[PDB]
């Protein structure tokens, strides 16, 4: 509600600044995905909108760390931007969601 | 014409063609190794 | 199983396997093709020479990791990375390690052709007929689909269209504009 309008909103405009002023920080390293995944809208996404998706075999090139469950990276690819690229342990809490 | 699918038939038409293909492959072949014999 | 794998930010260029390597053919027809590499990305390409075997991840433990570690730190700076290796002969030979290189393919379109390239170059090479063409047909009993870049091109200008305008393509992907 009114209460919870106040916190909410202003975690995504602080976590859109984040992403903003990472796209022109170098590549810290790059990782090799093996499994396929696409953003949904339950997936506690600090920027609804701005999250990539990525299949089997695909390429990302991490700048940063935003937090313990969501990093900061761009698909490697002609025209994508940086996005938000799940952590190994956010993969193993989307696995286990589904079966509790 | 007639003489052309006869030897078409025959066994004509690789010779003009696997030779063809066997020399551009073997002055293709050539610059693989005589571009490395420089630099 | 981990989902995710350390990967370098840009991955090495590897001229691997025509024919098998070790010899005067191989060898030198991959000198060649570090001709072109030299001039046409100058400033923006790492060119090193390839030593030790980096697919036991011979060599010990130690030697191989300072070598897999110099590639590491040539991907720091965002530029391309060429490996002149004697040794890769297989795509599946480079997929246990954590590099992933670029399984750069020069093709050869004819087996027939390439046993009269042994007879070119003199007698040394022709003690070592089907022995070189044996698993350069297990270089075609890989599947193609298997490799990155596949060069099948005969002339200097038509395969080397494919070796600057891939790598091109693959510039951009890695680095978005401003």
């Amino acid at each position: 509600q009114g209460p919870h309008m106040a916190l909410r909103k202003e975690a995504e405009r602080q976590a859109l600044a984040q992403l903003e002023k990472a796209k022109t920080k170098p590549v810290a390293f790059a990782v090799r995905t093996n499994v396929g995944y696409n953003p949904s809208p339950g997936d506690e996404v600090p920027v609804e909108g701005v999250a990539i998706t990525f299949e089997p075999k695909d390429f990302l090139h991490i700048k940063e760390k935003y937090n313990n469950d969501w990093w900061i990276g761009r698909l490697v690819k002609e025209g994508c931007e940086v996005g938000f690229i799940p952590s190994p342990v956010k993969l193993d809490s989307l696995r286990l969601l589904q079966e509790q | 014409t007639k003489e052309r699918e006869k030897a078409k038939s025959r066994g004509t038409f690789q010779k003009l063609r696997e030779k063809q293909q066997l020399e551009e492959d073997l002055r293709g072949y050539m610059s693989w190794i005589t571009q490395g014999e420089v630099m | 199983v981990p989902p995710y794998d350390v990967v370098p930010s840009m991955r090495p260029i590897i001229l691997v396997g025509p024919s098998l390597k070790g010899y005067e053919v191989t060898d030198m027809m991959q000198k060649a093709l570090f001709d072109f590499l030299k001039h046409l990305f100058d400033g923006r390409i790492s060119i090193t020479r390839v030593t030790a075997d980096i697919s036991l991840a011979r060599s010990s433990l130690a030697e191989v990791q300072s070598e897999i570690e110099r590639i590491f730190e040539l991907a720091r700076t965002l530029q391309l990375v060429a490996l002149d290796a004697d040794t890769i002969n297989h795509p599946a030979q480079l997929s246990k390690t954590s590099l992933a290189p670029i399984i750069v393919y020069i093709k050869i379109t004819s087996p027939k052709v390439l046993q009269r390239l042994i007879k070119s170059r003199g007698k040394s090479q022709s003690k070592h007929l089907n022995v070189q063409i044996a698993a350069s047909e297990k270089l075609a009993q890989c599947p193609p689909e298997m490799f990155d870049i596949i060069l099948d091109e005969n002339q200097l200008e038509d395969a080397c269209e494919h070796l600057a305008e891939y790598l091109e393509a693959y510039w951009k992907a890695t680095h978005p504009p401003s």
